[PDB]
Formats: C-alpha cells, structure tokens, sequence
DNA sequence: ATCGGCGCCCGAACAGGGACTGT
DNA sequence: ACAGTCCCTGTTCGGGCGCCG
C-alpha cells in the first residue's frame, strides 16, 4: 500500500509548538506506548535536526483503565492542505454512539516528505533527560489528514454493514465513529455490538467498556440521546410587584435581549421609571407598560426565525458560569444569530471542581456541533488562560481537541439563566 | 579522545542561502601565536583538516581564555553562519533540579573532555564552518581550515551533543536499567543503590563505555567523593545548598548593577525564604541606560537589609521522597508579594520560591494566591512530576464565597487552611438586592474625544447633585469619577446606578489594588462603607435618573 | 571585545479585541 | 456602518541570573 501525498498549505511551515509539563503517571504512559509503536513500526525515533513539534499527554479511556496517547494536533491541522455530505438525521435518532476506530489509521504509512510534520518531544521528570522526539510513520489519530486519506477504506468495510441496517446512521469525525439508531436501548447496544464484530473483520476498536449497563458518570460522551437536548429559552421574572430596581434589571435585560428576538420593545416600561427614584420604589406596572410585558414573554417564547447554518463561516460557542454548577452555552456563526442555547448542570463531582465543569461543558457542546454539524466550534472560555492550561488536560477525554481563547466577561449576562 | 563513532547529525542551511563570507577581523599577538599553535594541534587531534581555494566561505576566527581555567578556548564569532544554519528543535526542555534527586547509597559525577570536539559534525556542513588564519605579515594571504567536528559557539552544537550523548548512553542505560544518569550536556550525575565497591566498577564501565565512543572522563572532572559539585549546586549526602552568592557591595548603583543584584537575589529564592524584589525592581522602570546611576529609595534600602539578614544564616534543601506527600505552604509578605516553601517533613523544606507578579491593572489577594498556587503547580510537576497539597494563608470560607461569587471559572487543587497571618480576605462585599432606605445616586461622566476635557457627577433621590470639571481626562476615567463622587458624598449606604460595563465590571469584581490610583481611591470607599449596591442599567435609553444626570455631563 | 543552547525573573513595546463615540 | 480612542490582556524581546560547551 503506497502512500498519499500531502501537502502543507501554500507558504505555510510545520507546527513549531513546545511541550508541556506531565505528571509522571502520564510520562510513564506514554513512554510504555511510544516505545511498543515504534517497535510495530508505527513511530520512528529522530533527532534535533528536525525543528517542528507537536505537544503530546495522555488522557484514560472512557470506562477503562487503559490510557491513550494524545496529540495536540491542533496547530498541524490548520496547516494541512484542504481534502478534495453531513447526515441531518444522525441529530434525529433516540439513541447514538461515539466509537473510537482512531486505531484504524496506524495501518497505513504516511507520505515520507511529510512525516517530518508529525514529530513531538516527550518530556522527563526533572530534567533528567533530553526530550527524546519521534515522528510517525502511519496516519496519526487526531491527523486533519488521517479520516480523508482513510476514507476509501472506511467506506468500504462499512458498505455491507450499511446495507444490512438502512435504518442505522452512520457518521465519521476524526478517530469517532457516530452511531446512531431508532431501536431500544438494549437491542441498540447489540446493534452496536453487532457492528463492532462486523468491523472486527478489518479494523479494531478500543478494548469493549468494561461495563455495559451504563454506569453513572461514565457514559456521559460516549452513549448519547441526542432527541433529548434541550434549548434553554430566555425568561422573565414573574412578581406581583416590581420595584423602580426591579424594573431596571428588567428594561436591561429586555434591551439586550431584543439583539436576538426582534420584536423587543422596553418603552412602555421605561415610562414608569421616569423620575429619579429610590431602587426600592414600587412601581405599579400600568395597563399599557403590563401588555409590553405580557407582549415580551410572549417573543421570547417562539423561536428565532430566519437563523441557518453557514458550513463555510466557523462555529463559535460561548459559555456563562451561571452559578451552582450550572453552566449555560450559545452557538453561533454571526452575532446574535444563535445556532443553539443549551445549559449543562450538575455535571461533575458534588459541585466542587469548577474546571472540570467546564471542560465536559466544552467536550458535550463539541459532541453536540458535531452531532448537529458535523463542524467544531471554537470556543470564548470564560476561565484565565493559566487556569485552565493548568488543568484541562487532567479532565479531557475526546480524541479531538476544539479550538479556544480566553475572555473576561462582565457580569451582565444574566440574559441566559433566570 | 577520537572523534566518536556516533553518526553525524544531517544539517543544512535555510533554504535559497549559501554559506558565510565573512573576512577576518584584526586580533591580538598573544592570540595570533596561540590560535596557530592551537590550530596546528586541533588539525593533529583529527578536530580541523585544512582547506584549498575551492571552499569560498569564511567566518573571523579568534581565542579567549577558558572559564576558570588555564587552557584557551578556540572560539569562532559564527554569527553569520548561525544565521543561515537550519533551525533545530532543542531537546533540552528544562534545567534539573536538586530538589527532585533522590537519596543513593552512591553518587558520581563525571564530565566529558573536549566535550564538542569529540562529536564528529554532518560532511556535508563541513564545507560552510571554513575559516583563515590571517597570519602577521599583512603580505601573506592567510591558512584556510574547516571544521571536522562541533565547533564551540555554533547554534546546532548544543542540540546535537545533548541528542548525541543520550545515543550514547542508551545501550550503557539499558545494560543497566536500575542505574539513575542525569545528563546536561556534558556533565554526568550517576547515582546507584548498589554497594560502594561495585558502584565504582559500574562507573569504569561506563567511563570504557564512554571511551568506546570517543568520551573521555578525564580525572580531573571525575568527582568520587561527596561534596558534589553539580549544576552550580553543593550536594551533600543527605542535604543540598547553593554555591556561594556573592551580593556586591557598591556607594553607588548603576542600572546594570541593579540588573545584576535582582538576579542574583531571584537565584537565591529558590532555598532562602523570603526574599523580596518588588522594591528593587521598580529601581528597574523607564531607564534603560545600563550604565545610569540610580539612587537608592527608602523602601528599596530597606528591602536589602531584609535580604541580607535572612542571607546570613545557612539554609540547606532535602532531597524528595517518592513515598511521602508533597506539602507546599505559602504566605503573604508584601503587597503583591508571596514567599512559598516546599516541604514533606515540616521545617525542612526540599526547596522554596517566591511569586511576585501583578497580573492585571485591578487584582485582589485571592487572585494572586490562586496565580501564586499555579506557578507552585507547575513548578512541581517539572520538579516531581506530581502536584503538592497545599497550605494557605486564606479561609476556607473566604474562597467558598469568592469562587461561588465570581463569573470566572476558578478552582484550587487539594489545600488546607494555615492560621499564619496576615491572612487573605474580601475586604467588602456588594449586596445582591438594592438598600431600603439608601440615597440612590445615578451617576455619569463623559469626556470629549478631542479637548480630553470631561464632567462627572451625580443625581440622587433625595434630590442631591452633583457635577465636578475634570481637565486631562477620559470617558473611561470621568464615568470611574462619577461613582467616586456618589462614595465621597453619601453615607455608609448608599445605592449607585451606573451605566458604564467598565466601572461595574471592575468593581464587582472586588478589587482590593489597582495601578490606577483612581481605584485605588474607589476602593478604599467601598471598605469604609457598611453595605453597598452597585446596579447598572444601559445608557441612553430614557431610563430614571441616568437620563438626567446623562444630560448634565454631556453638555 | 567576542560566541552557542536551555530555564527563570522583570520591564516595556506592540498587537488584538471589544466598548464607546463621533461622523 | 465606518473609523477613531481607551483599556486591557497577552506575546516577544531586552536585560539580568544560573547551567553547560
């Protein structure tokens, strides 16, 4: 089997990126699997003459003890050359889920004059050591490249299997295979099965979950329902009596909120804050300023019209901390043109680790785009950029990794989340 | 030593360029004899072979003397070549740290002679390292060499040997695999749990070993008795301690001296507890001539007294046990300042630190405590691969309402509150909901963009107001005045409705220091008063007293 | 004068991005 | 809707320290 050439884009150099500090569970992990794929061929040692760099660490698998070796291809990815349809009703199915046939890619060599692309540095513990460095051989998981150049072969083994269950849609990003089906919990998961050993005659999947009836906490990302998510709506109080304060917040939150809903006027309510009152002031609603009210819950319960999906502009996701673990999320393509709004609560631990909320906020908002869109978002972390580097590789368990930047928000968002 | 039998590395120049032209520039007679003599000799130990007038490239050849020593270092100012010679990914990644060595029965510290001499460099790089010899009678037209091996001052050096010796010690590694060798370029720490007799055999293996492959550990770098010197440090059997610091002592202060003298009591941080800089480095803002003489301040004098007392005394490390937890404790000296210890059994620390950095215009102390513990994080898993738990100046119910308050997401690993003062605390606190019985101020400012001239001032319920004229001023500055006024002029509750996401954004985040003093001022306010809310509502949209007071500083 | 590679600290120029404002 | 000014945050490079050739 001979290899595909690749290119980088034009004018374009290879990812230069440094490698981070890792505990030494995650070194001795990783210095256990690159050892074994460079005697299978799969990665090769090299040296200090090749300046390009990838970071790597390693995260444990979904309801497993085995580890996986993860690149940080991110930075070779938007360097790649573009490669030469997404299913709607993958996001319709009861039931759908996530397999990792990443371990598919390390069978087939990679273009020689582009290896050199592909190199990382593992580090160790103290210094003791120089960073020894390898590049690889085959397609890597988590490769821009590796689910294109694949693509022959993966619609090839899935072909009889497609056929045999028209009923079952099958979608592919990155090392993931989505899976998703209209059957019963139980006849799905044997369904699942059922293609897991029909794959079994070409290519392996991750050692089967050591548990298979859903143990809490663990199939949170990989077992998904996706006719069961849910838009979090914008709301209004509801008092019997407003006060001048009161008021305020609302005329606020109504005048931001009328960049999204068109039909959001604030007039008639702003009339009854004319003076130059106390906050504490009631301030009875009048028979006009009650119907702009009534008028304005009314806008916000019916959806947006007009707002699609663009596949050529990026996705774009923002997430508010709502407080008491609850985590509300946007995505868009334009401002103020919200694809989706989502809220995600009670996630991790009694309530205790804000990073971990936020980063399966990250990975279940990513699912869902590319679930919903077959795309990846990039998302405004509300989190210190030191913070959550820090950290967010000790919570991270996709086999893809979003792009992302840092922001300091106001807290006048109260526009998502009553 | 001949050269080693490890393969070359493949080097190449950047692509489109050629190799460096650069003639000679003139050199001292003490040098001219010596780097002859030299070259002669280096040409004979196999390290340089001549060249003819088929190799068009040149770089300016000179010798300075060796650091602490009396051999002569050849050097070759290889700027220009450096230039056009490929980019390498170094693998040096960090410097190791005494801190992380763990107790053996015996230790040994070698060091590579003619370290890059010995590592043969790429044939066909070869032709660009040429360089003359320009003799003393100007008439003569100069001896042309080129390089065989890894020159001294070439950028790819370093990264190769440092690859190159790893290559090297890889079979010895693994016909041993229990022998712990940390390896900095040249220099060799071997610590074995072996007896000391056969400890010393291993060693001559390693030293054959290494003299298989063109190494020689001459005996005069072969350490086999502790004290160890290594990576600047004195290691002891069972503690560790910094080589000697030597403060200068000077009537007067130049900049570059006080370059000096911040280094060097940054290096000292790492085992003398607590050292301070923050004084001494504002000597350090807006002069960049090196060689300007700086006063010293009150403030700044006194921070080296500090320094010097608690330098005195000796402080010695610890070496780490992989058995044992990591305990790191911090505590608050001066205003943006931390001083922190690492330590497993308590008072004796394996290694301290400091973190003095001020992140952002406007912070508090917990910010900073929550920056202080990740450079702390991160610091250990470099050192041990693993993260500490944690001993903190602050209470644990001061950070269940800090992070449970704050729109940021926030988290602090495993940690247990330490009562040693002064501790860290949310100096006020915003009411959720607005006072009864509190003069509501609405409060504005504006500023033109071109005369930089502005009002600020308020309006409240009770019918008082207020506007003040500002001169050299900003919309962002006039509308922070604006919220001062209503602070100044009110009692110890008060309500403030403002419509600027700046000023709100900043307050409700609890600051407690600004480099702004005009925060500064704001702050202080807010701690002197009993109970404060602070509302916002958006700006021209007819909206209560915001749309008078809107008009009054507008105009 | 007159060198290379790494890590760290601290200070300052430059850029990016988002908000306000003026046209 | 376009183009500015302010403010903030972060990146890179300059100085110093230290290691090694």
């Amino acid at each position: 089997i001979e290899t595909v050439p690749v290119k980088l884009k034009p004018g374009m150099d290879g990812p230069k990126v440094k490698q981070w500090p890792l505990t030494e569970e995650k070194i001795k992990a990783l210095v256990e699997i690159c050892t074994e794929m460079e005697k299978e061929g799969k990665i090769s040692k090299i040296g200090p003459e090749n300046p390009y760099n990838t970071p790597v660490f390693a995260i444990k698998k979904k309801d497993s003890t085995k580890w996986r070796k993860l690149v940080d291809f991110r930075e070779l990815n938007k360097r790649t050359q573009d490669f030469w349809p997404h299913p709607a009703g993958l996001k319709k199915k009861k039931s759908v889920t996530v397999l990792d046939v990443g371990d598919a890619y390390f069978s087939v060599p990679l273009d020689e004059d582009f290896r050199k692309y592909t190199a990382f540095t593992i580090p160790s513990i103290n210094n003791e050591t120089p960073g020894i460095r390898y590049q690889y051989n085959v397609l890597p998981q988590g490769w821009k490249g590796s689910p294109a150049i694949f693509q022959s072969s993966m619609t090839k083994i899935l072909e009889p299997f497609k056929k045999q269950n028209p009923d079952i849609v099958i979608y592919q990003y990155m090392d993931d295979l989505y899976v998703g089906s209209d059957l019963e919990i139980g006849q799905h998961r044997t369904k699942i099965e059922e293609l897991r050993q029909h794959l079994l005659r070409w290519g392996l999947t991750t050692p089967d979950k050591k548990h298979q009836k859903e143990p809490p906490f663990l199939w949170m990302g990989y077992e998904l329902h996706p006719d069961k998510w849910t838009v979090q709506p914008i709301v209004l109080p509801e008092k019997d009596s407003w006060t001048v304060n009161d008021i305020q917040k609302l005329v606020g939150k109504l005048n931001w909120a009328s960049q999204i809903y068109p039909g959001i006027k604030v007039r008639q309510l702003s009339k009854l804050l004319r003076g130059t009152k106390a906050l504490t002031e009631v301030i009875p609603l009048t028979e006009e300023a009650e119907l702009e009210l009534a008028e304005n819950r009314e806008i916000l319960k019916e959806p947006v019209h007009g707002v699609y999906y663009d596949p050529s502009k990026d996705l774009i996701a923002e997430i508010q901390k709502q407080g008491q673990g609850q985590w509300t999320y946007q995505i868009y393509q334009e401002p103020f043109k919200n694809l989706k709004t989502g809220k995600y609560a009670r996630m991790r631990g009694a309530h205790t680790n804000d990073v971990k909320q936020l980063t399966e906020a990250v990975q279940k908002i990513t699912t869902e785009s590319i679930v919903i869109w077959g795309k990846t978002p990039k998302f405004k972390l509300p989190i210190q950029k030191e913070t959550w580097e820090t950290w967010w590789t000790e919570y991270w368990q996709a086999t893809w990794i979003p792009e992302w930047e840092f922001v300091n928000t106001p807290p006048l968002v109260k526009l998502w989340y009553q | 030593v001949p050269i080693s039998p490890i393969e070359t590395v493949p080097v190449k120049l950047k692509p489109g360029m050629d190799g460096p032209k650069v003639k000679q520039w003139p050199l001292t007679e003490e040098k001219i004899k010596a780097l002859v003599e030299i070259c002669t000799e280096m040409e004979k130990e196999g390290k340089i072979s001549k060249i003819g007038p088929e190799n068009p490239y040149n770089t300016p050849v000179f010798a300075c003397k060796k650091k602490d020593s009396t051999k002569w270092r050849k050097l070759v100012d290889f700027r220009e070549l450096n230039k056009r010679t490929q980019d390498f990914w170094e693998v040096q990644l960090g410097i190791p740290h005494p801190a992380g060595l763990k107790k053996k029965k015996s230790v040994t510290v070698l060091d590579v002679g003619d370290a890059y001499f010995s590592v043969p460099l790429d044939e066909d790089f070869r032709k660009y390292t040429a360089f003359t010899i320009p003799s003393i009678n100007n008439e003569t037209p100069g001896i042309r060499y080129q390089y065989n091996v890894l020159p001294q001052g070439w950028k790819g050096s370093p990264a190769i040997f440092q690859s190159s010796m790893t290559k090297i010690l890889e079979p010895f590694k693994k016909q041993n695999p229990d022998i712990v060798i940390y390896q900095y370029m040249d220099d060799l720490y071997v610590g074995s749990d072996l007896e000391i007799g056969q400890h010393r055999t291993k060693i001559e293996e390693l030293r054959q070993h290494l003299l298989r492959w063109g190494l020689t550990t001459p005996d005069k770098k072969h350490q086999k008795e502790p004290p160890f010197l290594w990576m600047g440090y004195e290691l002891h059997p069972d503690k560790w301690t910094v080589q000697p610091i030597v403060l200068p002592e000077k009537d007067s202060w130049t900049v570059n001296d006080i370059q000096k003298l911040v280094g060097k009591l940054n290096w000292a941080s790492q085992i003398y507890p607590g050292i301070k800089v923050r004084q001494l480095s504002k000597l350090l803002r807006g002069t960049k001539a090196l060689t300007e003489v700086i006063p010293l301040t009150e403030e700044a004098e006194l921070e080296l007294a500090e320094n010097r007392e608690i330098l005195k005394e000796p402080v010695h490390g610890v070496y780490y046990d992989p058995s044992k937890d990591l305990i790191a404790e911090i505590q608050k000296q001066g205003q943006g300042q931390w001083t922190y210890q690492i330590y497993q059994e308590p008072f004796k620390n394996l290694k301290t630190g400091k973190y003095a950095r001020m992140r952002g215009a406007h912070t508090n102390d917990v910010k900073q405590l929550t920056e202080a513990v990740q450079k702390i994080t991160t610091e250990s898993i470099v050192i041990w691969g693993k993260t500490p738990k944690f001993k903190l100046p602050i209470q644990k119910e001061t950070w269940e309402t800090w992070w449970t308050e704050y729109w940021q997401a926030t988290w602090i690993p495993e940690w247990e509150f330490v009562n040693t003062p002064p501790l860290v605390k949310l100096w006020y606190q915003l009411e959720k909901e607005p006072i009864v019985g509190a003069e509501t101020f609405y409060v504005d400012g504006a500023a033109n963009r071109e005369t930089k001239l502005g009002k600020a001032g308020y309006v409240t319920n009770k019918g008082r107001q207020k506007v003040v004229p500002l001169t050299n001023t900003t919309n962002q500055k006039t509308e922070l005045q604006a919220i001062y006024l209503a602070l100044q002029d009110s009692g110890l509750e008060v309500n403030i409705v403002t419509d600027s996401q700046y000023a709100l954004g900043i307050i409700q985040a609890q600051p407690d220091k600004s480099e702004s003093e005009l925060v500064n001022q704001i702050i202080e306010q807010l701690i002197k008063k009993e109970k404060v809310y602070l509302a916002w509502v958006p700006a021209h949209k007819g909206i209560g007293g915001n749309e008078q007071v809107d008009k009054l500083v507008s105009a």
